[PDB]
């Protein structure tokens, strides 16, 4: 069973965004689809629900009339149409599923058993901006026989970025006074390995379609 | 409808017994579900229908009701249990609890402290970022101070702290000191001063621009 | 559960046992044991069916999930569904299989499923409520409290 969200991104105050939730492994007829959102550092908030079978829909008070949930049973795909966006709508948006019928096999008390990994939505007059990537080089000052190396991903907007390495310290991005984010990613590596292997981080910032490869070389 | 969760946060040692309480504002509701949320992950369903264990969830999780008070119970806390837990009223206006942060309580561990000069690329760009790195320590509270040429700095740095690790249950801290290239080029010794419960005296890692 | 002709209720059988639910399954049990707290039931009329048959909707959990009769191989089947009783008040063809005819036999009542006519709510002989085709096992009583 798989739920995939798409359509998140940056959007100005008062603008419109449409989200998508593409379902597999279960039928729309036997389930309900839900949108749930979570602002950075905050708790879960339900947004909206739709029953594809019966076509009933429900909405949290804070989005009624701005948001509209719908479904296309032919595509097993649910949609969130968001209008008149405000900054406080900034959040990660998950879609999730529940089994409608108490007699269905995998019934679970109408709890949300499957969720997607979520799509980030930023409401802001600020403009998109790709990141700068600088290496954090190992040296004597970073060894204890383990060495630390990494990538400083600086000055981007909006979130998110993905850093990939081909002993991981995943720091959260920080918001800088410039209104831009920067994160650092660190990896711990044995000192046997320098010279034997060069280390590269892949920084992927989809909003600006940035994709860079910087090598982290000693000293 | 409301779901009041308590406590907002707790720390407990491996193997201890943990309970979290969620109180519903109406008494006709009894289909409470409990979710576990790990750093950067979607919530994961633990308990449904107040007390039924979901397929796959470890047997050390259980849930119970007493009136309008719903309780999640972790019988022997494991390190992988670090998470935020939410309760949920499942119907119609769906309602979550404010959530409970569960930190694992381990022995004090000191930080390994490392430092990284700025890269050349950034210097040609007009700015210098010095990073100081505190690895695999506990507890989370730590003081990190910058001293450029033995002059304590303020305002021009930011700190990032990982989530508690799910295996050894420690934290890591990054401190980025951001300067202009000109300011960077005028001074020689960049020091990072770390004070932590695991260090008998404060530790300092340093490098000279030369 | 605040609508026209909208009232709260507890549903008992001839022997003072109360409808309750465990993981979506409608059961009968002693209201007084700490094991079986009774379903607080919203009752709403279905204004589009024949009023002389007293058509009603049955909403457990204060009206958040409603009882339905579904036609399957094993026969008609009781099912609790993620449908709010106010959505049923909107009406339509689809609300018929959530509709029960409230047929009076004196001071008690029978509950017959509109989508499965001739079939009645049926209490278990052994200690799950079901559907069946006058008996004390099909007799029910409504108390507001």
């Amino acid at each position: 069973v798989q739920l995939v969200e798409s359509g998140g991104g940056l959007v100005q105050p008062g603008g419109s965004l449409r989200l998508s939730c593409a379902a597999s492994g279960f039928s729309f007829s036997s389930s309900s689809i839900h949108w749930v959102r979570q602002a950075p550092g905050k708790g879960l908030e339900w947004v909206a629900s739709i029953s594809p079978y019966y076509s009933y829909t429900s909405y949290a008070d804070s989005v009624k009339g701005r948001f509209t949930i719908s479904a296309d049973t032919s595509k097993n795909t649910a949609y969130l149409q968001m209008n008149s966006l405000r900054a406080e709508d900034t959040a990660v948006y998950y879609c999730a599923r529940t089994v409608r019928g108490s007699k269905k096999p995998y019934f679970s008390g109408w709890a949300m058993d499957y969720w997607g990994q979520g799509t980030l939505v930023t409401v802001s007059s600020a403009s998109t901006k790709g990141p700068s990537v600088f290496p954090l080089a190992p040296s004597s000052k970073s060894t204890s026989g383990t060495a630390a190396l990494g990538c400083l991903v600086k000055d981007y907007f909006p979130e998110p970025v993905t850093v990939s390495w081909n002993g991981v310290h995943t720091f959260p991005a920080v918001l800088q006074s410039s209104g831009l984010y920067s994160l650092s990613r660190v990896v711990t590596v044995p000192s046997s390995s320098l010279g034997t292997q060069t280390y590269i981080c892949n920084v992927n910032h989809k909003p600006s379609n940035t994709k860079v490869d910087k090598k982290v070389e000693p000293k | 409808i409301q779901m009041t969760q308590s406590p907002s946060s707790l720390s407990a040692s491996v193997g201890d017994r943990v309970t979290i309480t969620c109180r519903a504002s109406q008494s006709y509701y009894s289909y409470v579900a409990w979710y576990q949320q790990k750093p950067g992950k979607a919530p994961k369903l633990l308990i449904y229908s107040a007390s039924s264990l979901y397929s796959g969830v470890p047997s050390r999780f259980s849930g119970s009701r007493s009136g309008t008070d719903f309780t999640l119970t972790i019988s022997s806390l494991q390190p992988e249990d670090f998470a935020t837990y939410y309760c949920q009223q499942v119907f119609a206006p769906i309602t979550f609890g404010q959530g409970t942060k569960v930190e694992i309580k381990r022995t004090v561990a000191a930080p390994s402290v490392f430092i990284f000069p700025p890269s050349d690329s950034q210097l040609k760009s007009g700015t210098a970022s010095v990073v100081c790195l505190l690895n695999n320590f506990y507890p989370r509270e730590a003081k990190v101070q910058w001293k450029v040429d033995n002059a304590l700095q303020s305002g021009n740095s930011q700190e990032s702290v990982t989530e508690q690790d799910s295996k050894d249950s420690t934290y890591s801290l990054s401190s980025t000191l951001t300067l202009s290239k000109a300011d960077y080029e005028k001074h020689k010794v960049y020091a990072c001063e770390v004070t932590h419960q695991g260090l008998s005296s404060p530790v300092t890692k340093s490098f000279n621009r030369g | 559960c605040s609508l026209p002709m909208a009232r709260y209720y507890i549903i008992k059988d001839a022997h003072q046992k109360a409808l309750y639910t465990r993981n979506g399954q409608l059961l009968l049990g002693d209201p007084d044991s700490d094991n079986y707290s009774p379903e607080k039931v919203c009752i709403l009329p279905n204004r589009g069916l024949d009023r002389s048959k007293v058509p009603i909707f049955l909403g457990m959990q204060g009206g958040s999930c409603c009882l339905a009769c579904v036609k399957t191989r094993e026969g008609p089947l009781l099912q609790l569904e993620d449908v709010n009783i106010e959505d049923l008040y909107k009406g339509g063809e689809q609300t018929t299989r959530f509709t029960f005819f409230q047929r009076s036999l004196g001071s008690a009542f029978r509950l017959e499923a509109a989508a499965c006519p001739g079939w009645f709510l049926c209490g278990p002989a052994e200690p799950p409520v079901q559907l069946t085709k006058p008996s004390t096992h099909t007799e029910f009583y409504f108390e507001m409290s």
